[PDB]
RNA sequence: GGAUAGUGGCCUACCAUGGUUUCAACGGGUAACGGGGAAUAAGGGUUCGAUUCCGGAGAGGGAGCCUGAGAAACGGCUACCA
RNA sequence: UUCGGGUCUUGUAAUUGGAAUGAGUACAAUGUAAAUACCUUAACGAGGAACAAUUGGAGGGCAAGUCUGGUGCCAGCAGCCG
């Protein structure tokens, strides 16, 4: 009836700063200079095709 | 008989001298099926006392 | 003067023909209303929508739309250019409301 | 000999619930 | 002493550690990689066109059932087979087979609505101030 | 020295080996024209700014020119590509 | 929450009278390069003042009506169809 501790296993899981370079490319070099002219240009455009 | 998907429109009259004023076109319809028999059946009640 | 189809040469490599659909007959509004193309639905401006007018749309509408194009006609009639344009705007709206 | 269209046709109201005068104003 | 520099002079690393630092947020990754759409339904779009593929509770003797009011419609855009939610019997009538319907988003897993059918709103049909044009 | 309205590796001849950089040079991305401004916020901040005003570039894409005080002009010209 | 409690001119699906007025139509003038419109104004323009305001949401009730299930008369669903 004896219960112990879990032994919380260190993160061997990919942080979200890693993640980043796991594809092909250094993904945060490849990124748009406005984001917000990013959203409002994609919406509209789903929308027209 | 004719292919499925196939829409009409009915009207009452085509004769010009019972015109009128009203609209003339009196129905709308899709066909839907094809068949060289149905079976329409009525509610007949028997009434005693 | 004009009786039956008109075929013309129209470009250089396009071509029409045109069908004046007998005004009094349903029964030709209806056959016209399965191969024509092109309308010009003709709408008198100074009296409006008449029944003839709708009932074709609608033929249409159930038998596959062609393009409809409106053509307003006897808008000399108005006297005033204030009801002219108004009676216009209303003749339009309604006509965007069936095509 | 011309036959105009009637209210129903012009202002195309369609199916709506009845509303009370009030609303108007 | 927070764990960070405090000195009048040191304005550059902190800025570059705050730069660094920002990509752990999955709402800033998201905005400036602009894969923030992907997670959409329509994927970035606020409607979706599809073909009626069939009315699966047209047989439902229950009637206004929730599974009378489904239909199977194909997204055009990618060909992915989902399912709409139509107002009420009476409009799950004016969609037939083959008819192009514009979807918005909404039993469990549907999670859209039909909104027009060849081109009108289901609304004005229902309400019968137009024509559905075929 | 040539050239230009004129300074200047702007180009030519001869010389030296220099110049920038962890205070991020160089390279890559940018749905990057820049600004006066707009929105939000209690304050710090965050986003937007093709778009009535200023400044820069372009006239389908390159290259080169006559005229004229002023143009590498294109509702001027010549060649090449589509 | 049942138990009940607090309060007074309230309701009518009833009749009925003459006063005001602009949306609109229109002599004219003003306006304008010339026009339209506005501001003005002779004359018409209201009782369903039909001179017919909309967009959403919530909740009823009904049948010799229809479907489903069952420790009888019920319940669920729903009912443009009797
Ligand atoms: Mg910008
Ligand atoms: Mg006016
Ligand atoms: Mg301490
Ligand atoms: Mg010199
Ligand atoms: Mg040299
Ligand atoms: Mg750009
Ligand atoms: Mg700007
Ligand atoms: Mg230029
Ligand atoms: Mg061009
Ligand atoms: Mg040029
Ligand atoms: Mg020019």
């Amino acid at each position: 009836e004896q219960s112990n501790k879990q032994h919380r296993k260190a993160k061997e899981k990919n942080t979200a700063k890693k993640k980043l370079h796991t594809q092909g490319h250094n993904a945060k070099a490849f990124a748009v200079a406005a984001p917000g002219k990013m959203a409002r240009t994609m919406q509209r455009s789903s929308d027209v095709n | 008989l004719c292919s499925p998907n196939t829409p009409f429109c009915g009207v009452q009259i085509v004769a010009n001298s019972d015109t009128g004023n009203g609209f003339r076109i009196a129905a709308t319809g899709i066909v839907e099926e094809i068949d060289v028999n149905i079976e329409i059946v009525k509610k007949l009640k028997l009434v005693g006392f | 003067d004009i009786q039956g189809p008109i075929t013309v040469v129209s470009g250089k490599h396009r071509r029409l023909t045109f069908l004046e659909c007998p005004a009094d007959d349903l029964n030709a509004m209806i056959d016209i209303a399965k191969i024509a193309d092109l309308v010009l639905l003709l709408i008198d401006g100074n009296f409006g929508f008449e029944m003839e007018t709708m009932e074709f749309l609608n033929i249409a509408q159930h038998h596959g739309m062609p393009r409809v194009l409106g053509v307003a006609t006897h808008l000399d009639l108005f006297k005033s250019q204030s009801t002219l344009r108004a009676s216009k705007k209303r003749l339009k709206h309604r006509f965007w409301t069936e095509v | 000999g011309k036959r105009a269209i009637n209210y129903q046709i012009l202002k195309n109201k369609g199916l709506t619930p009845k509303r009370n005068k009030d609303n108007r104003n | 002493g927070k764990g960070k520099p405090r000195g009048l002079n040191s304005a550059r690393k902190l800025r570059v550690h705050r730069r660094n630092n920002r990509w752990a947020e999955n709402n800033y990754k998201k905005r400036l990689l602009g894969t923030a759409f992907k997670s959409s339904p329509f994927g970035g779009s606020s409607h979706a066109k599809g073909i009626v593929l069939e009315k699966l509770g047209i047989e439902s003797k229950q009637p206004n059932s929730a599974i009378r009011k489904c239909v199977r419609v194909q997204l055009i855009k990618n060909g992915k087979k989902v399912t709409a939610f139509v107002p009420n019997d009476g409009c799950l009538n004016f969609v037939d087979e083959n008819d192009e319907v514009l979807l918005a988003g909404f039993i469990p897993g549907v999670r859209f609505k039909v909104v027009k059918v060849s081109g009108v709103s289901l609304l004005a049909l229902w309400k019968e101030k137009k024509e559905k044009p075929r």
